[PDB]
């Protein structure tokens, strides 16, 4: 087969720095005959499908912005992002036509920014959900950065069933999100009045606390 | 201008078979060479095998972690794609992609389709059922609201906000597994001046179970 090695795994940068990404094929990848190297890049942001970047090693596809440059011959290919921008965010694949066809195994590029405290809301059950048995209450904590967040919950002032979930860093303000949901049953959740959602981020020492009090509903 | 659709994907049992289909328009269907490529939720594509131009008497080729398991073919007279999959397992859910390839010139993958998603499962499908996130009776300019959208399977789900009208400012978070079925929750951030004020709905659609949700979002009081 020809195996294709992508480096690093995973970086990150700040908007307007240079970005460095590696790919290196088993075989030389420099056909004799047409003296092309049949090697691409392709970018997939997230939830989106792959887009074609670069060709023939150096060729830049129609529409894609002049900071995107591929370079190198043979086994060893470079994909090089000039003044990096928020919308960069993606995987990045190289891939080898020399032979059939076969990808590498992707660099993620993520964004640095300054740091960004989360907006913290918190949701009690619906109607709909507890006349079916059920109560899920739910915290959004949005748009902050870095990435790493812990959140607990209390219930009537005692910490405790709980679904964690992180979206993809944002195109745009390069921030994170997470929403954590805590179900219970209908009958446990009638049993306590205060529901508690506190968020430990780096950027404050005091921890960001949203709650609602069953009563109030 | 250049449009590939992929369709066919959803549940399937292992050892069973599926075949997706890829609608294409607005170029030469049989000037081109035709990919399929999967990737695995989280995972790398991974390229799976090709069906050639008119020029090349439309010969096929496969990965060999596929070859005599898949197959490849294309109707020339529709400009349709075609992968026939058998003897599934759980290996091959994935996310499956045509692209447009090779015309006898150029070397790249110019268009893919928008992918479908293949679950390989014992499981039975599951339409979600669908919440209103809305601020609790004693919960500033800007106001948060949400969806959840819990208990379904297979994946995947769509969520939009006011028919996609609203799409700045909304965060739908990844699904997460527990006890074998799918919960997912989405949020929205609008003015507060705009809310209730002007309505704001959560739209689903689970296409496993052809479920379509429309939400209100209705304030406690009011
Ligand atoms: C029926 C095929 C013929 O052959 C080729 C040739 O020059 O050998 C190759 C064709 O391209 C492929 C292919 O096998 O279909 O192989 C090339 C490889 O470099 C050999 O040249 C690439 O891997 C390419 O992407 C294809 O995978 C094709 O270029 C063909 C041409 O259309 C002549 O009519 O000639
Ligand atoms: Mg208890
Ligand atoms: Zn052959």
């Amino acid at each position: 087969d020809i195996v294709m090695s992508q480096s690093p795994s995973s970086l990150a940068v700040s908007a307007g720095e240079k970005v460095t990404m590696s790919c290196k094929s088993s075989q030389s990848l420099l056909n004799s005959r047409t003296r092309k190297n049949y090697l691409a890049w392709y970018q997939q942001k997230p939830g989106q499908s792959p887009k074609l970047l670069i060709y023939w090693a150096s060729t830049r596809e129609s529409g894609v912005p002049d900071r995107f440059t591929g370079s190198g011959s043979g086994t060893d290919f470079t994909l090089t992002i000039t003044s990096v921008q928020a919308e960069d965010l993606a995987v990045y694949y190289c891939k080898q036509s020399y032979n059939l066809r076969t990808f590498g195994g992707g660099t993620k590029l993520e964004i640095k920014r300054a740091d960004a405290a989360p907006t913290v809301s918190i949701f009690p059950p619906s109607s709909e959900q507890l006349t079916s048995g059920g109560a899920s209450v739910v915290c959004f904590l949005n748009n902050f950065y870095p990435k790493d967040i812990n959140v607990k919950w209390k219930i009537d002032g005692s910490e405790r069933g709980v679904l964690n979930s992180w979206t993809d860093q944002d195109s745009k303000d390069s921030t994170y999100s997470m929403s954590s949901t805590l179900t219970l049953t209908k009958d446990e959740y009638e049993r306590h009045n205060s529901y508690t959602c506190e968020a430990t981020h780096k950027t404050s020492t005091s921890p960001i606390v949203k709650s609602f009090n069953r009563n109030e509903c | 201008e250049v449009k590939l659709v992929e369709s066919g994907g959803g549940l399937v049992q292992s050892g069973g078979s599926l075949r997706l289909s890829c609608a294409t328009s607005g170029f030469t269907f049989t000037d081109y060479y035709m990919s399929w490529v999967r990737q695995p939720p989280g995972k790398a594509l991974e390229w799976l095998g090709f069906i050639r131009n008119k020029a090349n008497g439309y010969t096929t080729e496969y990965s060999p972690s596929v070859k005599g398991r898949f197959t490849i073919s294309r109707d020339n007279s529709q400009s349709i794609l075609y992968l026939q999959m058998n003897t599934l397992r759980a290996e091959d859910s994935a996310t499956y992609y045509c692209a447009r390839d090779h015309d006898g010139y150029y070397e790249r993958f110019s268009y893919w389709g928008q992918g479908t998603l293949v679950t390989v499962s014992a499981a039975k499908t599951t339409p979600p059922s669908v919440y209103p996130l809305a601020p609790g009776s004693a919960a500033n300019s800007m106001v948060t609201l949400g969806c959840l959208v819990k208990g379904y399977f297979p994946e995947p789900v769509t969520v939009t906000w006011n028919s996609g009208s609203l799409s700045s400012g909304v965060h739908t978070f990844p699904a997460v597994l527990q006890s074998d079925l799918y919960t997912l929750s989405s949020s929205v951030t609008v003015p507060s001046s705009t809310w209730p004020s002007e309505t704001v709905t959560c739209n689903v659609a689970h296409p496993a179970s052809s479920t379509k949700v429309d939400k209100k979002i209705v304030p406690r009081d009011c």
